[PDB]
């Protein structure tokens, strides 16, 4: 079991040199970099716990990496992701999202089947952890 | 000029060279090939005439209404470079002629009876300008690019798809099994074929149930929000609403619709999708009947403009490197029409008018038809991120299985996006990046050996005239 | 033949020369122009492939379903006489692939993705055979030729019509006045223009009220059942049903519908018109986009076959002598498609398959577009009695008025029918009969002087290949 | 084919077996077999699920499906009726059923029966691990009562409902249209 | 507790000699033999994890048995079943289904009762394992 | 995790001297003081287990404190709250509510997401303890 929520999931775990290169692309195009963490990695779960405020005007990829290492020390067994936010006329949304830190063992999902009218089933996804 | 008799369209008052179009005027281009003897000025005025308020002979009832406002006016005619006997014709239409929030009325006026004229050999509609006053009457796409990606929680790369193969034949039980193996492998979307509806071998209501169980089982095992484009195309609207309401009842993310059903039927689902939180997919079936020919028909960029106003979130725009017709520069034109909020005039890409959409939702373009893992570097360079790549044959036709084929395409795309953002040139180093990823990924290596020399290269019919 | 890899369509099992089609098989002709290097056998199999159950590479899921039944088979390929590089291709489809009572599903299969193929330069759908098993699933036209004439109590001659001119501009009050003067003069029908819907200058609900008062006032003063084709074409289906229900509420005989709205939307009104006793009129707007070209598109005879199955009582089929495109022999082909219950194979008229409709209602064809009183002898000789002749310009554009113009066309037609039944040749003596009637009829004499030398003669694009 | 209405059993029987039986010149007539053309069979929708469609829903393959009629025919109250159903399905039976004469008698109301058997079905389904079913009899005096019984059967989540032949072909074709549009198997 | 999903469930556990005889019947009639496994043996749960591709053109019952023993080594505590697939004009479906390997202890099902309108109950079947 | 149901939740835990001062305000205005306890501290859970009858006619804040200490001895690991009840013409309801005793460790809430029609979700909050 491995939760593939976000980009670069099928690729092997990204090293600090690779993360620094990916943030450099986000800051080059002019996106706000934000760190988010959770212990509940449900699909379609929208809001993760924000690690401070998003870095809007930061022209250094090294500055993000310090905050990333600080978040890892505070939350070891949590899903940490980087969100790049676009602030243009039409977009006004997240552009990049990738998990940089995932826990020692990934939790599985149990599916509960509720029988309703006819042959229709309501599905409920729940995390074991 | 109101006495009984037959008069020429230029003499009647439809051609005016000194006319400057206003900001509130619908502009249309026509690539007209006139008959031997017919003047290009007369050819333009004939197109400008019948498309608005004209008949072959003069009527006295014209003196009742203020004709000077209602008549369409052709303002300039220029010869097409390259071709000896072909002309561009710019026709201006006033907003008084068009119904607010209707695609069917817009087409009944402009492309009504002008094509079937005897004095013209072949006419083609190249591009159309819509004023800001006219675009605001339409609702636009239900979600858009921004709205859709927030629902699926997927950012930073193209969304992956696959068509369930074969096209027809599979029963309800087995159909979902192909869907299940596709989505769990790494694909974001699976889809119904455009001809699949409610055939004698497999009923629609059975298909809808079995794919939704396959979607949720894949969603639990991968941890991603998965979807299947459920085909709702039916004979009547009563059957069509019943198929959509059952799709909502199961809890589907996105439903697909064929282009054949008609703009009146399309606009009805766009109203329905917004009022029930559904993403709409458009499959262009039978488009190549009136699009492929360069001398006659309607260019796809005009159809894409109508479909954006009608309200569709997804649209097949074409692949430059695929099995189907498409020229790299002309294809990029269709992509800029449905994505960019404001597009400037660019003659190599086939854009002739400066279009301002004024805060209408961005249609996500879909690249499909004869593509694989070896074509990944060319697809990412031409279009970008906000696209949907569909691998119908390139996933299921994998020697190992369906799960391996879905993993092969996912690893290939993830390797390219990572290389592009780091600063490596994806146009030259592209093949080398895919080979380097094949060292650790075994399903990707098998996919590259199968379709390595297989490339669809043919002379494009729909090409630019300024190259 | 099921191992992973790209194989040719002829090798895959889509071409079979020894195949004889069964009585329960949908047959389709394709006028294929292949690319330089592409074999006509391979070109046929590519069309036969994608239109049914094929993809570019071989899948293992083909072994699940019984593919030998589901695959479409091209059985014979013959070169077109006259053209050096063009081929006829006969493709057979099984009933297992088609949904019962759906035009949209039929088009999604056959004309789906075959046009946009790279190995083909230009493809055209010439003719289509429907089995007796497939035609019975459809309801057919609401009334037909027999059903309509009994309602109006008019027998023995063509029904006369006129389009309200100008196209756009007239307000609700004045629009009905043109209708009133037309119907009282001698016309059986008046009509809305194809672009007229619900414009800012005149609302639809106002138009509907004022024309119905004009119909009933004309009906009281002439003693005949009069009608006006009320245009219901709208943006959405919800608006479209509301316009139809109000048309029924006023007590209208017949409503008109544009072709643009789509087959899914068309089949919905056909179900509605039968359940509310209404006659349906079809106006072919934007047909010439994919019909006019001889090398590419869909021939109108196939569209007429679909529209008969969808369920329309009236259809514009074209005029040989009019302002719009049409060849005398090819035009007669479209008339035989929608009228005759059983039509035999005739190569000069463009019929390739022996079609048996099996007791479906006869669609009444409409001749319109650039005709007058001087063309009356040619119209009666080519078609016959069960037709609708429409004089848009030839009625209102009369120097005396609208009432005189309507009388001129009525006297001209009545003189020709009387001469034809007596035993006089209407092809040679035709002009002399109209001149002899002008001695006692003064409005007819004025009409012949205005449009005597005015004739639309141009080279037809859609022509036969066996002449 | 000109004599027959498209998609109607009632019209087909009104023509062929109409008045020919009651003829004086014939002692006894019997209809042995009937041929339908391909043109005529396509007008009809056919069975809602079929053999293929039903077995995929129940996930049971390779042997005949087992059933049992709840005995006695009439007499059992709603509470006790479900107890016989519960003991049957848990033992090894795939289906239990209502008797053809059981509808809405004074001793046991239909809406009470429907509730108690569905609890018995789900209790048996949890203890065996198989999809179980009960043929719920919807046969009523009027169509208005008959649709209300079917809609409540769907609301409980029943797999399959049963219908008597007596109700008539016009009434039968109406449920066939209903069962397809609500995913129900017809007995 | 014993899950009776499929054929030959009430009969005692089938030996390798008996399984070979049952597959021989399936290959004789011309059916594709496929192996499927799961840890979630819910009723009406349609899709189990497929062990490779179905054996379409195999005229030897011994060849299936090798793949069966390979699946048992990989998944010891799982429900392994054999599915025979018919590929004719009308059928195009599974014909035979029987569990060949079931785990050491069978999991029970818990039924949750949700009270809705009137006296109607929505039932939810859930596996303890 | 800390359940903030009621007044004075964000403030530190109230001492017996502070509680006596708060009850004195309630008895001064003429409110009936009642003690309530539960092990299920769900949001919108209305009815807690009442510790005897509400003190209607008691003009001493010390008398409430004796019953509070008696409730703590009987139920150590439970949420004890004080409810002041108004008995006027228009009110006839609770006026003050604050937790005085909360257990050693606060239980967390698990959220189950049931997918219904469209994109709508039914939420179910459940206590781990
Ligand atoms: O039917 C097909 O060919 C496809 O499923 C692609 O399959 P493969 O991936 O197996 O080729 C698509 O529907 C076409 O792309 C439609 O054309 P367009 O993209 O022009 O709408
Ligand atoms: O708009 C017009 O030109 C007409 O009103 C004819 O007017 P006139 O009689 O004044 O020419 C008809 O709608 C055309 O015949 C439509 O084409 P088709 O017949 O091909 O459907
Ligand atoms: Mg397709
Ligand atoms: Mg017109
Ligand atoms: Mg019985």
């Amino acid at each position: 079991m491995r939760i593939t929520q976000g980009c670069f999931s099928f690729l092997p775990d990204l090293t600090d040199e690779q993360i620094s290169a990916q943030v450099d692309y986000c800051l080059g195009r002019g996106w706000a970099v934000s760190l988010e963490h959770t212990d509940d990695p449900h699909p379609r779960n929208t809001y993760w716990e924000m690690w401070g405020m998003p870095m809007f005007d930061l022209r250094d990829p090294k500055g993000v990496m310090i905050e990333l290492d600080e978040c890892r020390k505070a939350w070891p067994g949590r899903y940490i992701r980087i969100n790049a936010f676009d602030s243009t006329r039409g977009f006004e949304t997240v552009t990049m999202s990738f998990i940089v830190n995932r826990p020692e063992v990934e939790p599985s999902l149990r599916m509960e089947r509720t029988e309703v009218d006819g042959r229709s089933i309501r599905y409920t996804h729940s995390i074991v952890r | 000029r109101y006495k009984a008799g037959v008069l020429k369209y230029a003499q009647m008052g439809y051609w005016d060279g000194d006319y400057v179009p206003k900001d509130t005027d619908v502009l249309a281009l026509f690539r007209i090939t006139p008959q031997e003897g017919v003047d290009p000025v007369e050819a333009a005025a004939a197109v400008a005439g019948e498309s608005s308020t004209a008949t072959w002979t003069v009527v006295w009832t014209d003196r009742l209404t203020a004709c000077d406002s209602y008549r369409a006016k052709a303002y300039r005619v220029e010869p097409v470079p390259g071709t000896p006997g072909q002309y561009f014709c710019y026709v201006a239409y006033d907003l008084i002629l068009f119904e607010e929030g209707s695609i069917a009325n817009l087409t009944a006026s402009i492309i009504g009876n002008v094509f079937s004229f005897k004095p013209l050999k072949a006419a083609r509609l190249e591009d159309m300008r819509f004023p800001v006053a006219y675009v605001k009457t339409y609702k636009g796409p239900p979600t858009g690019i921004v709205g859709e990606r927030e629902r699926l929680d997927k950012f930073g790369k193209p969304l992956l798809g696959a068509t369930t193969k074969p096209k027809l034949g599979l029963s309800g039980k087995n159909y979902g099994r192909v869907v299940y193996e596709g989505l769990k492998g790494g694909l974001d979307f699976m889809k119904d074929d455009e001809n699949i509806n409610s055939q004698p071998f497999m009923h629609w209501r059975d298909r809808f149930l079995y794919v939704m169980e396959a979607v949720n089982l894949a969603s639990a095992q991968t941890g991603e929000v998965k979807g299947h484009y459920l085909n709702i195309t039916a004979g009547t609207m009563e059957e069509m609403y019943r198929r959509a309401e059952f799709a909502k009842s199961l809890g589907s993310v996105i439903v697909m619709v064929d282009l054949i059903i008609g703009y009146t039927a399309i606009q009805s689902i766009s109203e329905w999708c917004r009022q029930n939180d559904m993403i709409l997919h458009m499959h262009r079936a039978g488009h190549g009947t009136y699009t492929r020919q360069k001398n006659h028909g309607i260019s796809f960029r005009v159809i894409a403009k109508w479909l954006r106003l009608a309200g569709v979130d997804h649209l097949h725009c074409g692949t430059a490197v695929g099995k189907l017709e498409g020229d790299p520069l002309t294809v990029q034109g269709y992509y800029n029409v449905c994505r960019e909020p404001f597009n400037t005039v660019d003659l190599p890409r086939g854009i002739f008018f400066e279009q301002d959409w004024a805060d209408l939702r961005k249609v996500m373009p879909v690249a499909s038809g004869g593509i694989h893992a070896g074509q990944m570097h060319q697809l990412l360079s031409l279009f970008g991120d906000d696209v949907v790549l569909q691998f119908g044959g390139g996933t299921i036709g994998h020697p190992m299985g369906i799960q391996a084929g879905a993993t092969a395409n996912r690893v290939a795309l993830e390797a390219m996006v990572l290389a592009r953002n780091e600063g490596r040139n994806i146009d030259v180093e592209g093949p080398e990046i895919l080979r380097a990823a094949a060292k650790w990924c075994k399903p990707l290596e098998a996919a590259l050996d199968t379709w390595g020399n297989i490339t669809f290269n043919y002379t494009s019919t729909d090409t630019s005239d300024f190259v």
